RNA sequence: GGGAGACUGGAAUUCCUGGUGUAGCGGUGGAAUGCGCAGAUAUCAGGAGGAACACCGGUGGCGAAGGCGGGUCUCUGGGCAGUAACUGACGCUGAGGAGCGAAAGCGUGGGGAGCGAACAGGAUUAGAUACCCUGGUAGUCCACGCCGUAAACGGUGGGUACUAGGUGUGGGUUUCCUUCCUUGGGAUCCGUGCCGUAGCUAACGCAUUAAGUACCCCGCCUGGGGAGUACGGCCGCAAGGCUAAAACUCAAAGGAAUUGACGGGGGCCCGCACAAGCGGCGGAGCAUGUGGAUUAAUUCGAUGCAACGCGAAGAACCUUAC
């Protein structure tokens, strides 16, 4: 295939994981 | 290409005690010679390598002089 | 002291060359280094520096009264042959040359490769 | 000279002596483009040698150049930005060429303030072996023999 | 070298103790942090400890995959061939389910040589939270449990039958020459590579180890983003994993191959390109052109090679445009 597709997917996943890390304590507070 | 001297009828058995037959197959540094050089089959080459390692572990051949 | 027959150790790496003359029992009687002869930095990795270091160490060994020397060499050579010839040209007689380089049997971990 | 060696130039036979060494020397000492003056300079030097040694010029110049003819040379070969000095033997032609070039080039340094006696004196000194050309020859052989180690490139 | 347990061998790195020994060692494109002169590096002798197993060793073997090689012993799983005595269709697939599952990560207790996220300096640089250098904690290791993901790839689910061949290689049975050894030749079963027809494909390519010709069963797909995200639920100590949308937005996103162009990608061949030699420039003075500052302008163009004794082959007025 072409690596542009994997590149788009990796960037989206990277941004989501960064967001998850940024809001860990808040999410634990709300979910509990 | 040569032949496996052990696949012949008169091929002697491989023993880890037999220093001369094992030393036939070790180089001047003590390392074991490759299968292409010696010309023996896979099975007998494995037997030779294991016998040489056994002899090394009991101080009959040097650990790579 | 009077030792008429000693041994020579040449360590030749990619950054320096060290020459040591020892007794047959290993006691060091003279040594010279590639940076001991006025070379600093990368300049001390060249064959010329190895030649000068070998000459200097051979001189120092000669004032202690050594005639014949055996050679054990070690490391990734850049100034091996140069050091051998410099030892020969200083009046010492090179008896035997043997390469003793430590070669592991796959233990320990090499440092990560450069890029 | 990239494809192959150019054909060698012919040498015109010397009319007065019959050997081309003298005409080679006068061609080399020639400068500014004048054959007559250089010819007279070399001939004056040769005749001073005649009157000072009492022997035949051809043979004395022959063994003088033979005694100052180099045998080996040192050549540079560069790898990785660092140079190496390799010894290569020399064909006799370039050996004589270099010897005569040394003679002519250094014949402008004798302090007797005239070129013709300069040539006569240096020719006689090289005939006696005390000339500076002998010194350069010995230096070249010292360089060749001392650095005989670095020749594994085989050139 | 399929798996589990126990014991055990040598090389090498580091550290410690002790001789000799002196001023350096280390590192790099070059260095500098750094280690030494309070005795480093180097060279010998003794000792401690941990991890990985040179040579054999490769597109070679084994395993359902993940994966598996120092030696020995004990326990143990699968495959192949020959005979065909035995049971007599007992077979195939398999929604959900269960088990196994690299590395990183988590819990408890050990261990810790080397390597090395994070973290410190040094260097480069306009800046370098990097590449390079010197140190260095978690981890890598062991025991018992968690998580359940990878470009977990042949980007190719499993079972079965048929469709030209040539040539390497691993394991096993047999016939004819038999020198009776040798890949002696043939026949046949099971794996593993290369090349090649017919056939198939958009093309690349596959091609008896099919992506050909056919039958059975399962999983999955329906334009690109939003998004493998939110909401709800299940699992986990945690990290997170699994199931899985909608609003809105675009008129395309893609696959293979062709021709140019480009590369801080290669290989050959040329040129005073290098080498070989001669004579110079760079040092002195003078003559022009130019960059720089001035006043009234110091007229304008020309700017690496490919601008600079060039436009301008002739500035007291004219030429001159100041």
């Amino acid at each position: 295939g072409s690596v542009i597709k994997k590149r788009r997917k990796r960037m989206s996943k990277k941004k989501h994981r960064k967001l998850l890390r940024r809001t860990r304590v808040q999410r634990r507070k709300l979910g509990k | 290409t040569r032949k496996c001297v052990f696949c012949s009828k008169k091929g002697q058995t491989i023993d880890y005690k037999d220093t001369a037959l094992l030393r036939t197959y070790i180089s001047e540094r003590g390392k074991i010679r490759a299968r292409r050089v010696t010309g023996n089959c896979v099975q007998h080459q494995r037997d030779i390598a294991v016998a040489v390692k056994n002899a090394r572990e009991v101080a009959l051949l040097p650990f790579g002089s | 002291k009077n030792v008429p027959h000693g041994a020579a150790h040449i360590k030749s790496t990619f950054n320096n060359t060290i020459v040591s003359i020892t007794d047959p029992q290993g006691n060091v009687i003279a040594w010279a280094s590639s940076g001991h002869v006025g070379f600093k930095g990368s300049r001390k990795s060249t064959p010329f520096a190895a030649q000068l270091a070998a000459e200097n160490a051979a001189r120092k060994a000669q004032e202690h009264g050594v005639k014949k020397v055996d050679v054990f060499v070690k490391g990734p050579g850049s100034g091996r042959e140069t050091a051998i010839r410099s030892l020969q040209a200083a009046g010492l007689e090179v008896g035997t040359i043997s390469d003793v380089t430590p070669q592991p049997h796959n233990g320990c971990r090499p440092p990560k490769r450069r890029r | 000279p990239r494809k192959g060696p150019a054909p060698k130039r012919p040498l015109v036979n010397d009319p007065v002596y019959g050997s081309q060494l003298v005409t080679q020397l006068v061609n080399k000492v020639l400068l500014e483009g004048k054959k007559s003056l250089a010819e007279r300079i070399v001939y004056g030097a040769l005749e001073q040698a005649r009157e000072k040694t009492g022997t035949d010029p051809v043979v004395t110049l022959k063994r003088a150049l033979d005694n100052v003819k180099p045998a080996l040379e040192v050549r540079s070969r560069r790898v990785g930005g660092a140079t190496y000095q390799v010894p290569v033997e020399v064909r006799p032609d370039r050996s004589t060429t270099l010897a005569l070039r040394w003679l002519v080039n250094f014949s402008r340094q004798r302090r007797e303030k005239t070129m013709v006696e300069r040539l006569a004196n240096e020719i006689l000194d090289a005939s006696n072996g005390l000339g500076a050309s002998v010194k350069r020859r010995e230096d070249t052989h010292k360089m060749a023999e001392a650095n005989r180690a670095f020749a594994h490139y085989r050139w």
